[PDB]
């Protein structure tokens, strides 16, 4: 099961704050430390800071500017992460990682995608993309479902509830007038649609909305 | 049996204490310390028992104030302890040439 | 602190080569270094830790090496599923440092892209808007260039291209051109099309569609 | 005496396995290591792995891919590599060492020509070399013999049983049509031939054969 949970987003203006939580399962010693690791777009990982949750002791990373202050709740075995006064510079996924106190990070949390913005939240729009009437087809069919109007990222798309895996490809979202649009693409078997149904599940973590957009051949 | 005999076993539980202890105090007091060795804690029970022993070896050790103090504790402990059990030893003789002499 | 120097930042072999990701440290740290995978949109995976010994889950091909300051992973036969960025860690003195990151891309034979067009939803154009848009997949090289024609006059405003990361399913990449009109700007045209123009041919692939 | 004996070639296809010997003699300690060490044509030395046949423990060079698995037979006081699935890099010359627990190879074996090939054994055909009734003499007269058509590598050519090694050069091998072709010549006084006999023996160790060519003026 999954050792660490982080939610998926967070919307923060500029000036503000952010609390981000990590919750753990799976086996807990006291000698566990809690580790927090930030991502830039495109760049490397950059460490910011541990704590000890059955002390308490937190450390910093000394080279960057410290905009964090970890805590820890023994109870609910979740690790805080509160992020305060935020500039652009402080966009990124932020990881929660668990370290036995060996030196290496075993296992890792998904990661919580913080955007600092002054933009609104905007569930996504989700289209579908089937081929027209003149298209030919061979072996294979090839579908999509277009996701746009949608702030702030990430969205994450999945084909039959995650049963369709193969032949999937999802592109890097593209950013105009405060707003994310991207598209997914699947390609089965052409015998198999619209025999079998194919339908494309989008996750907009930041509006707390998923919705499903079945593909049917066009009328 | 004999007072010795325990205080040397209580000694050798109370130095096992020991040596855990400051192996975790050792990790918490050094982790924070730019250049700092002794933060993990397979190696930091390693450090605790060359300490103890007095070996001190060098290849880990404590450069933050608490890391010290906790590396004190643990010198006195290993040091105290198997000084008891010379002392243990040493009755033991002396009961027993008391013995052989008649006395 | 200790520096962690990965150089090359980007490696390429070709299928099924011995590949071999470097990690110097600024001073000797033993062998206190451990190995992360992260693929696009990922989180990092743990690889290899201590410097050569294997974590449970993790492919045989991959296995590590060295001490001191100078520290190696590699891949034996690399394949498509081993495209990823790799991360070396020290924990040798306080704090923990991460080296800069080595891309791995894999060298596979060209193959042209599957193009498809794709009409605007109904959907959408009951909210006045219309997005034509056109997948360009599984091409090799990434090299690539995308035409846009609305009654056979290339069209270049209202185009919005999107290129993805080398696929560590097969090598390739794949890209989405989308041609966003409003929904008046659709009705007074009939023919689109799109165009790729690909090392693979001389002749551009061209897909197109009459909206009546 | 000879301190450690190994067979002089192995033919391997493809993708199959092979297992070297290393027989060892003289003072025998339990602090003695046995080393393999590998070495292509024209390459270096490259360290493989060591075993103390004592405990029976094995350690590997971690920089390179482990193609061995060492063992050893404390009764018949022999060492084991076991070298599986080869390709054509792992073509070349295996040496084992032995090694008091001090860090140097006091004594070395012969090594074993491990060839990793489709082709077949082939053992070669060896003709006399004599000079023609018109090359006139001086005060020494060259001789040599040809061996062709054999594979893999390698072979040993020696004059007179070894007891003639003044004045013997073997050339190298050349590869064509998958069968290695060489020629041996020796020197000898012109005064001592042919009124003193000159032979050249020839060892493949691949087909377990051994011949010998007289080399007599020609008729
Ligand atoms: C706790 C044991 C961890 C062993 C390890 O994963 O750590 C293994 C490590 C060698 O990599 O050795 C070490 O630091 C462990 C040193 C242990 C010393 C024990 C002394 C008992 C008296
Ligand atoms: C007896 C010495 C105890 C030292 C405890 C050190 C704790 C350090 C915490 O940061």
């Amino acid at each position: 099961q999954v050792q660490l949970q982080q939610p998926g987003a967070e919307l923060v203006k500029p000036g503000a704050s952010v609390k981000l939580s990590c919750k753990a399962s799976g086996y807990t010693f006291t000698s566990d430390w809690i580790h927090w690791v930030k991502q830039r777009p495109g760049h490397g990982l950059e460490w910011i800071g541990e704590i000890i949750p059955s002390y308490g002791r937190a450390n910093y990373n000394e080279k960057i500017q410290k905009k964090a202050t970890l805590t820890a709740d023994k109870s609910s075995s979740t690790a805080f992460m509160q992020l305060s006064s935020l500039t652009s510079e402080d966009s990124a996924v932020y990881y929660c990682a668990r370290e036995r106190g060996d030196g290496y990070f075993a296992v890792w949390g998904a990661g919580t995608t913080v955007t600092v913005s002054s933009a609104k939240t905007t569930p996504p729009s989700v289209y579908p993309l089937a081929p027209g009437s003149a298209a030919q087809t061979n072996s294979m069919v090839t579908l999509g479902c277009l996701v746009k109007g949608y702030f702030p990222e990430p969205v994450t798309v999945t084909w039959n509830s995650g049963s369709l895996s193969s032949g999937v490809h999802t592109f890097p979202a593209v950013l105009q007038s405060d707003l994310y649009t991207l598209s997914s693409s699947v390609t089965v078997p052409s015998s198999s649609w619209p025999s079998e149904t194919v339908t494309c599940n989008v996750a907009h973590p930041a509006s707390s909305t998923k919705v499903d957009k079945k593909i049917v051949p066009r009328d | 049996s004999a007072l010795h005999w325990r205080a040397a076993g209580a000694a050798t539980v109370l130095l096992v204490i020991v040596l855990l202890a400051g192996s975790y105090l050792a990790v918490l007091a050094e982790r924070g310390a730019p250049g700092a060795q002794l933060i993990t804690y397979p190696r930091a029970l390693w450090w605790s028992v060359e300490t103890a022993t007095t070996v001190g070896y060098g290849d880990l050790y404590p450069v933050t104030l608490w890391g010290r103090c906790v590396a004190v504790v643990v010198m006195v402990a290993g040091i105290t302890s198997f000084g008891l059990v010379t002392a243990a030893l040493a009755t033991w003789f002396v009961g027993r040439e008391q013995e052989r002499r008649g006395h | 602190d200790i520096l962690l120097t990965q150089s090359p930042a980007i490696l390429s072999v070709s299928p099924g080569e011995r590949v071999s990701f470097s990690c110097r440290a600024s001073q000797s740290i033993g062998t206190d270094i451990h190995w992360y995978q992260q693929r696009t949109n990922g989180s990092p995976r743990l690889l290899i830790k201590y410097a050569s010994e294997s974590i449970s889950g993790i492919p045989s091909r991959f296995s590590g090496s060295g001490s001191g300051t100078d520290f190696t992973l590699s891949i034996n036969s690399v394949e498509s599923e081993d495209i990823a960025n790799y991360y070396c860690q020290q924990s040798n003195r306080w704090p923990f440092t991460f080296g800069s990151g080595t891309k791995l891309e894999i060298k596979r034979a060209d193959a042209a892209p599957t193009v498809s067009i794709f009409p605007p939803s109904s959907e959408q154009l009951t909210s006045g808007g219309a997005s034509v848009v056109c997948f360009l997949n599984n091409f090799y090289p990434k090299d690539i260039n995308v035409k846009w024609k609305i009654d056979g006059s290339e069209r270049q405003n209202g185009v919005l291209n999107s290129w993805t990361d080398q696929d560590s399913k097969d090598s390739t990449y794949s890209m989405s051109s989308t041609l966003t009109l409003t929904k008046d700007e659709y009705e007074r045209h009939n023919s689109y099309t799109c165009e790729a123009t690909h090392k693979t041919s001389t002749s551009p692939i061209v897909k197109s569609f009459n909206r009546n």
